[PDB]
């Protein structure tokens, strides 16, 4: 009984930044995310399950969404997306489309376009009920360099504040 | 070294697509599963993936075109190769200055 | 002629259609030899401007 | 379901499922010497 | 002219159709390796799935089980889980669908032959103590005692009994298709048991009593059964040495189960005939 | 069976450019289209069936359509068209009307009129379902001379593109 206060809900494997190490290519150092294997005292490895929200954000940013219908067409196998979206019930798509920007001159317009796309795609974190106020701060024009820091606002696993305007996220058990 | 198809066949397919698609569009990069697909080449897939990824990057760096299978169909199971990096074999300038002006094969047609 | 060395047979497995008791062996007995070296483009095509030259 | 066949190789892409014979009581060879109580195998019979 | 091959209706002539082209790929095709690597195609595409899906190598361990080759630069992802799911799937197909499709046909059943015999209600004539006297004075498996013969239940070796039951089931399935009772159809029915009925008489009979027929062996080997999906049925011998199996001495030197089953079937087929022997001869391999 | 794919639909004869050869008249060399007879190994000639779309375009351009009602009227037998149009079910007319332009001064205006008429007529190629993107580039004024380059966008006999705005037209078996 009284023990109750701890959800029996668990978390599955989570993709993590720099799980497979950096990859230098003389332009900089990338992250190459993947799955982190946590070892034990006596063999018995196990996949890690931390940073759930960042895991969803990586799953969203780093997967191509469906392309838009053009008169040119697409190769049967290049039109992006996931067939598993045919079975979900929330009536949404899976992935992002930052890599589908219609490039143009005057890189300020390209920056604004990428901002719009990244924000529209990351809003699915709030729509799923995992964060509350995800937001981006994409600001640069350089030659082509761009910085795109992302903030994923979260909660705790026990409602400690009374009288909020919104409504507790539906999945505040991941701790966001 | 273990390419199934005779090489000049796929070379001709690549050259023909490049010559025939960029007639009035001289900026179109011939690369990708749509714009750089060689429909006239059909290979059965292989247990090892030819160029390992390390060699793929090695060739990318040294101004070499690389073709790979489009769909992952499994062993056997006919497929079709497509082109990455529609680039020329240009990596240094006349005075030995690393450049990327004439790297993209579209930059050359644009200069013309 | 030295660019055919990956023949893809159907004889040494259990596909549903397979003459049982037959085997194949590849060889490359002889080999290639000297190639043409034309070096005469100036004469054959000189002011005859092309767009793409494919070499086989 | 086509499988490859390189020049010198054998069909089926490169992998060998092994062998693992594991013989036991040795076969009689005239060159080697035997003592009392030793075992040989000849014609599939143990002696 | 035509050259006729035996059939369920005497000696019909046969032919061959043209190779059409369409025949779904069957069990033989499925392999863990050919569809472990295939399942990697079910994942999405993008910078998170491109490299891992390109570096997906697969090898075979000792006990089949096409696994992924963890070279010392791996990157744990879901791609290897997809290899795992594909491999499983091939395994469960080969252990769940290939049997229960192999067992539904009397001409391919391997592990369910006794069940098929229980379906076909097959009863042996030589094994009951209340056997008919016209079945011989002492059947090959009966030993003598002061008060009559005594049948001895034989426990054939597992492989031999498997092959024998399979042959019996094939012949019973063919007989259930309603043959006409001439000699060619009878011989075609009992052919899987490797036994042929051949008359003794030459002159037009039909005026003499005793129209008898001897049984003659057509081979010393049952065609066996292969549990696998690619190969050839391994043949087994169709006979038993009495001394090796350590049976009583009065029995025959070599006991043939196929011969006894064939004799049962033919003596049941031609029962309505009023005058017919069947002279059994001891046949050594 | 698996070797199925071959549309059992065939193509009838087609009118072809320069089938009957050019006809020099000192102003230039025209085409004189007709029917091409293909010979065989042993006699046995046969009418060719290549280039279907251009054949339809010729049958459209080189056939006078019904003229418009005037106040004076037409001779009973000069009013253009084809009686066979009384039986088709698509409710359309057969032929073109570029030979019925009300000629005027300022040949730029006659150019615009011929453009309108030829484009209206050749839209029937898309309407019947044989092309998709017909278009002309009539551009000259000279003394009277005019060029009228015509493009007939086609498709192939196998849908190799996915995610189109339009649709596989109707008759992509002619190869267009």
């Amino acid at each position: 009984c009284t023990v109750d206060v701890a959800d029996r809900r668990k978390r599955f494997w989570t993709t993590q930044i720099a799980a497979c190490g950096t990859s230098s290519d003389d332009c900089g150092d990338c992250a190459r995310p993947g799955l982190q294997l946590m070892c034990n005292g006596q063999g018995q490895v196990t996949v890690s399950t931390d940073n759930y929200a960042v895991g969803l954000a990586l799953n969203i940013l780093l997967t191509d969404a469906s392309k838009a219908d053009t008169g040119c067409g697409w190769t049967p196998g290049n039109r992006g997306g996931f067939w598993g979206d045919s079975f979900r019930s929330d009536n949404l798509r899976s992935g992002s489309k930052i890599r589908q920007v219609p490039t143009r001159t005057s890189m300020r317009e390209t920056v604004s376009l990428i901002r719009a796309y990244a924000l529209d795609d990351l809003k699915k974190l709030v729509t799923y009920g995992v964060a509350k106020s995800v937001d981006v701060d994409l600001t640069y024009r350089g030659s082509n360099k761009i910085d795109m820091t992302v903030i994923i606002q979260g909660v705790d696993g026990n409602e400690s504040r009374v009288g909020l305007t919104g409504e507790r996220i539906s999945n505040a058990w991941v701790w966001s | 070294t273990t390419y199934p198809v005779l090489p000049y066949l796929t070379n001709a397919a690549y050259g023909a697509l490049s010559a025939c698609s960029t007639c009035n569009n001289p900026e179109l990069n011939i690369q990708g599963q749509t714009f750089g697909l060689l429909s006239c080449i059909n290979m059965p897939e292989s247990c090892t993936p030819g160029w390992t990824f390390g060699e793929v990057t090695q060739l990318q760096a040294n101004g070499f075109v690389v073709s790979g299978p489009s769909t992952t169909s499994g062993q056997g199971n006919y497929t079709s190769p497509y082109i990455y990096n529609d680039v020329t074999n240009y990596l240094r300038d006349e005075k030995n200055r690393p450049n990327a002006t004439f790297r993209d094969a579209s930059s050359r047609r644009l200069a013309a | 002629g030295n660019h055919l060395s990956v023949i893809y047979t159907n004889l040494g497995s259990c596909t549903s259609v397979t003459p049982e008791g037959v085997t194949v062996t590849f060889a490359q007995t002889t080999a290639g030899s000297v190639n043409p070296t034309p070096n005469d483009y100036a004469t054959v095509v000189n002011e005859c401007c092309f767009a793409v030259y494919v070499l086989s | 379901k086509l499988r490859p066949l390189q020049v010198g190789g054998v069909p089926g892409c490169a992998n060998i499922p092994g062998g693992e014979d594991c013989q036991c009581w040795p076969e009689w060879t005239a060159d080697n010497g035997y003592f009392f109580g030793d075992v040989v195998q000849q014609g599939g019979v143990l002696y | 002219m035509n050259v006729l091959i035996p059939g369920i209706d005497g000696m019909v002539s046969a032919g061959t159709l043209e190779y059409t082209g369409c025949c779904p790929p069957s069990f033989a095709d499925v392999d863990e390796c050919t569809l472990a690597t295939a399942f990697v195609g079910l994942l999405p595409s993008g910078p998170l799935w491109d490299r891992p899906k390109y570096e997906a190598i697969t090898t075979i361990t000792e006990a089949g089980n096409c696994a992924a080759c963890w070279t010392t630069d791996h990157c744990p992802t879901l791609v290897d889980y997809a290899v795992n799911v594909g491999a499983r799937l091939a395994s469960v197909i080969e252990r769940t669908i290939w049997p229960a499709v192999r067992e539904s046909d009397p001409f391919t059943a391997v592990t369910s032959t006794a069940d098929w015999l229980n379906r076909f209600d097959w009863v042996n004539c030589f094994e009951t103590s209340c056997r008919s006297k016209e079945l011989g004075e002492k059947t090959p498996i009966e030993y003598m005692t002061d008060c009559g013969p005594v049948y001895v239940k034989i426990t054939y070796p597992p492989s031999l009994q498997q092959a024998f039951e399979s042959a019996l089931i094939k012949s019973l399935e063919r007989l259930s298709m309603g043959i006409i009772k001439n000699l060619a159809a009878i011989n075609f029915v009992i052919e899987p048991l490797k036994v042929r009925v051949v008359p003794v008489d030459t002159t037009d009979a039909c005026e003499n009593e005793t129209l008898c027929v001897v049984l003659e062996k057509t081979s010393d080997f049952f065609d066996g059964v292969n549990a696998n999906t690619c190969g050839i049925p391994t043949p087994v011998a169709a006979y038993i040495d009495r001394d090796v199996m350590q049976l009583p001495s009065d029995l025959d030197k070599y006991i043939w189960p196929g011969h006894m089953a064939a004799e049962c079937i033919v003596r049941s087929l031609l029962s309505h005939v009023s005058r017919f022997c069947l002279i059994r001869t001891e046949q050594a391999p």
